[PDB]
């Protein structure tokens, strides 16, 4: 606390890593983290850092989630992850348990020792007696190093026997392949050492190949040495924590930051025993501390993610970003990784919906907001039900034209509505330090606009906090349902009517002549005018205020509109043959045909309209709908032999057919199977008709004649459902669209 | 049919062009109906790793009855039928070139 003798420098953090975790000598509510600072200088120059926390009991349940954890089940944990030669996945026990963890320390480095941001000017100022850091301070000093990256290639054999994943999955009928296999390596570790390795890691000046026959013996292919890579540093530090001074070894990243993995094929455990092997032959001479090996992913939960990532929570120290392949956006990508890293501190994807506020201080916070408010909107609020009807005025199938139809919407209403009123409940914040978080979501809401992976990343974090607590998503409807309200009420004044939509994005039919082109734009934008200003007046009504001005963006003009139920709808402009179709499932590539087609027709069908002719028009339109499918039929019957054309995908929340024994085997292809499924269909013998996993099996396949008849079916049923719609709508009829698939070409494919 | 669906439909739904003309020599497999099993289970062992399912059949004396009884009666022609129209997807030798043991048919 004295300022006598800290010494202060100008740098920049590019990585923040758990060290160690540990109880002090007598303590039953509180322990002790060290973490670990990769700093750099202004020409470029590795340092190792090290600070040391304190973090209670309510923070951790906090941060959980619910009140049933203790620090001797973290403590146990992060000994037993200390280990890699015997217990390499701790995370897989418990992931929830490593992300309240991880999500603590940063909270409460943030906190003590001060505001820490990554590639980032920084006044450190540490203490020469201890060792460690023992303040941050934000300063400006030119401009920082710019982060380098470091191609990495790993492909590893690892060998585990069929008969345990088919176990694994058969306990859990609906567990994720690449989740079983990382289960299977954690029961049996010994897989890792006995498989075979070939890494290769291109930096900027050097290079690193290495081919391992059995990662337990020397390589048989070398190039470079590890002293090229990394530089091992021993630091003697003497936390506060200890009786005794400590020691720690710690790797040195040169001439790179992170690592970039391209995901045409991703697998977890290449890069787990890689690390592993790293951390075994590195940390082997007595007279230093052991840092903890833990990571996390979408592979370590049952049920898999959507998002696939790979975090490093400890070992080595700096973090690895896979991005996908074959896309000439790549350095798009990446650089957009690299800038939610840094904005998010890095612990988003892992930590989740922590990132923003604890799990169970929104509660509170969705209190306070509601209670502010308005007494109208607090009614609203209090009332409102998710199967819920206000203003959407229009019904199953009906068509409007020719009118001058508008499709208007707010850009990322949820998140900025989301961050207006976490302002407004931080009144009810017990913790003062906790704003710090609600700032970073600020942040992305000022970047949504330009740049996309902060809409990216607002679009997958809104519903997350929303899931941890209901009451949020409560209070966030009743303040949609309020501002659809105000919608309705202020478009009623404006030549307009709304039709549809949700309140953040909506369309509608205006009044005016549909002859004239050069008077139908001077209304339109009138109108968008109005319900801005409308819409920025009522939400300025009930003190919620917003970072990003309101911007109601008009998402085109059109003439007529068709809706069959209430997610499909489709727009069409007849002076230049442009549409917008939605509601249509896209399952696959076969489905994508099948809305071409649909589109074309439905054009075809609504330009005969402007025959005025009766009831004949609809046997007309009847006859195209019958010759489109007959096309659609015919040209399917030359994809007869693709399988991944007629694949469809399964997500983990659906039933699906079981997994043949022969899917076992495929060895590495297991591991990239986060979330997705993609099942096709094939006929054995007689009326059979089984489930084939098409990215379980090496190329190419073999594989008995495609149930193309099945597919066909089903798409067949959405097309009906579509066509029955518009002509039920255009002409009021009351005769369903049937197509006879097995009466005129079901002897294609039999 | 018409256009090119038409060819694909003659070329895919009758026997391959060179299939009835004359030769020096016979490119089948022939033999028994036991061992035209036997040569049917190799070949479908070779054919699961990369997609064909498994035939999982049943016969008297086993330790589960279940579904479907009857013997080697009418399950080696449907088999052999199934696996004689499967046509080839590309470059690739067809699937009975892993029971006829030639990769040219």
């Amino acid at each position: 606390m004295d300022t006598a003798d800290i010494v202060w420098v100008e740098e920049s953090v590019s990585a923040i890593t758990l060290y160690a975790v540990w109880l002090p000598p007598r303590a039953r509510e509180y322990f002790h983290a060290l973490v670990y600072f990769v700093c750099r200088n202004a020409a470029g120059e590795g340092r190792a850092r090290f600070a040391e926390v304190s973090v209670t009991a309510t923070e951790l349940r906090d941060f959980y989630g619910s009140a049933d954890v203790s620090v001797q089940a973290v403590v146990a944990a992060a000994r037993a992850a200390t280990t890699p030669a015997a217990s390499p996945l701790e995370p897989l026990e418990n992931p929830t348990l490593w992300r309240a963890l991880y999500a603590c320390v940063l909270a409460a480095l943030e906190r003590q020792t001060g505001p820490v941001a990554l590639f980032a000017p920084l006044r450190i100022g540490s203490d020469p007696r201890t060792g460690l850091v023992v303040k941050v301070e934000r300063a400006s000093w030119g401009p920082p190093a710019a982060p380098r990256a470091a191609l990495l290639v790993a492909e590893a054999n690892i060998d585990i026997d069929p008969m345990a994943l088919a176990a694994r999955v058969a306990e859990h009928p609906d567990a994720r392949l690449a989740w079983a296999r990382l289960a299977a390596i954690r029961d049996t570790p010994q897989c890792a050492s006995a498989a075979s390795l070939t890494v290769n890691i291109t930096t900027g000046t050097a290079l690193f190949a290495r081919e391992y026959q059995t990662l337990a013996f020397p390589p048989i292919k070398k190039e470079g040495a590890f002293g090229d890579l990394v530089e091992v540093c021993e630091v003697g530090l003497r936390p506060r924590g200890h009786p005794q001074r400590v020691t720690a070894r710690v790797l040195l990243p040169r001439d790179y930051d992170y690592f970039v993995s391209a995901g045409e094929k991703f697998s977890a455990p290449a890069l787990v025993a890689l690390f592993r092997q790293w951390h075994t032959t590195v940390h082997a001479a007595p007279g230093a501390l052991a840092p903890v090996f833990a990571f996390l992913g979408p592979e370590f939960e049952v049920r898999g993610g959507p998002v696939p990532y790979f975090a490093v929570l400890g070992f080595p120290g700096w973090p690895t970003f896979t991005v996908p392949a074959t896309a000439e956006s790549a350095r798009d990508l990446v650089r957009g990784a690299a800038a939610a890293y840094a904005a998010l501190l890095g612990a988003w994807p892992a930590v989740g919906a922590r990132v923003v506020l604890p799990p169970r201080a929104w509660p509170g916070v969705a209190s306070a907001a509601a209670g502010c408010l308005l007494p109208a909107v607090r009614e609203a609020v209090a009332r409102w039900h998710p199967a819920t009807k206000i203003i959407q005025l229009l019904d199953p199938p009906a068509a409007v034209g020719p009118v001058w139809t508008a499709r208007f919407c707010f850009p990322g209403l949820r998140a900025q509505l989301l961050a207006a009123l976490a302002d407004l409940g931080g009144s009810g914040l017990a913790d003062p330090h906790g704003r710090t978080g609600l700032a970073r979501l600020d942040a992305l809401v000022v970047a949504a606009p330009s740049e996309p992976w902060a809409g990216a990343v607002l679009e997958r974090l809104v519903p997350d906090t929303c899931n941890a607590c209901p009451a949020l998503r409560q209070l966030l409807g009743g303040v949609m349902a309020a501002v659809c309200l105000q919608i309705e009420e202020t478009a009623s004044s404006v030549k307009f009517a709304v039709c549809g939509g949700d309140g953040g994005a909506f369309w509608g039919v205006f009044n005016v002549d549909p002859q004239d082109a050069d008077a139908a734009s001077g209304v339109i934008e009138d109108a968008r005018r109005a319900i801005e200003t409308a819409v920025g007046a009522v939400l300025r009504a009930n003190a919620v205020r917003l970072r990003h001005p309101l911007c109601l963006a008009l998402e085109g003009v059109y003439t007529h509109a068709v809706a069959w139920s209430q997610a499909g709808v489709w727009f069409w402009n007849s002076r230049d043959n442009t549409d917008h179709l939605g509601g249509f499932p896209l399952r696959g590539p076969a489905y994508t045909t099948a809305a071409g087609v649909v589109r074309d027709t439905l054009r075809r069908v609504l330009g005969l309209t402007t025959a005025c002719v009766p009831e004949e028009d609809a046997l007309t339109a009847r006859g195209l709908m019958e010759d489109a499918c007959d096309r659609l039929i015919l040209d399917a019957f030359n994809k007869r032999l693709d399988a991944e054309y007629w694949s469809v995908r399964v997500s983990p929340f659906e039933a699906s057919d079981p997994l043949p024994p022969t899917a076992f085997r495929g060895g590495a292809l297991l591991d990239a199977e986060h979330y997705w499924r993609r099942v096709v269909r094939v006929c054995p013998g007689g009326g059979e008709s089984v489930g084939v996993p098409v990215d379980l099996y090496p190329r190419p396949l073999v594989l008995p004649p495609v149930d193309c008849a099945h597919h066909l079916r089903e798409i067949l049923r959405e097309i009906e459902l579509v066509f029955t719609g518009v002509l039920a709508g255009v002409w009021g009829e009351g005769g369903k669209f049937v197509y006879p698939f097995d009466d005129k070409m079901s002897f294609l494919f039999a | 049919l018409d256009g090119d669906t038409a060819k694909a439909y003659l070329r895919a739904r009758t026997y391959a062009p060179g299939a009835l003309t004359p030769a020096p020599a016979y490119c089948g497999a022939v033999d028994s109906a036991t061992k035209m099993m036997g040569r049917l289970a190799d070949a479908e062992k070779l054919l699961v790793p990369r997609g064909w399912p498994a035939f999982a059949p049943a016969s008297p004396g086993e330790d589960t009855a279940g579904g479907t009884p009857p013997p080697q009666t009418c399950g080696i022609v449907k088999r052999l039928l199934r696996l004689a129209a499967t046509e080839q997807q590309g470059p690739t030798p067809p699937a009975i070139a892993a029971l006829i043991r030639n990769a040219a048919v």
